[PDB]
């Protein structure tokens, strides 16, 4: 059971998959989308090639 | 970094760099797709020492 | 074995695993010293009596 759930959706190319990880920072990620070190939850990429 | 020919694996070319100022911001920015994963040190601007 | 060198060379999420083992070693040293001091104090108290 959880207090609340937040869902975030955006398109990211497969070359950019490695940089979008919890705690693994990247320049393009650091200026667009940063994840906290203690992030709890799941990150899923859905096939849209 | 920007050269013409690179040596083979079995005979690898070693270069010595000393007595200058090494700005590590250009390497990180240009050709960002190039892998830049570091051991022992953090490339996240903590390379200025 | 220098705290500042660890802090001035690594980003936090990988510096933590180094700080932790330094902390464990130093805590062990302090605990051993305190135990020996307690035993020595007991002997000195017997002599004073």
């Amino acid at each position: 059971c959880f207090t609340n759930v937040y869902a975030d959706s955006f398109v990211i190319r497969g070359d950019e998959v490695r940089q979008i990880a919890p705690g693994q920072t990247g320049k393009i990620a650091d200026y667009n989308y940063k994840l906290p070190d203690d992030f709890t939850g799941c990150v899923i990429a859905w096939n849209s090639n | 970094f920007n050269a013409t020919r690179f040596a083979s694996v079995y005979a690898w070319n070693r270069k010595r760099i000393s007595n200058c100022v090494a700005d590590y911001s250009v390497l990180y920015n240009s050709a960002s797709f190039s892998t830049f994963k570091c051991y022992g040190v953090s490339p996240t601007k903590l390379n200025d020492l | 074995s220098v705290l500042n060198d660890i802090l001035s060379r690594l980003d936090p999420p990988e510096a933590e695993v180094q700080i932790d083992r330094l902390i464990t070693g130093r805590l062990q040293s302090l605990q051993t010293y305190v135990t020996q001091q307690l035993i020595r104090a007991a002997e000195i108290r017997a002599s004073a009596n």
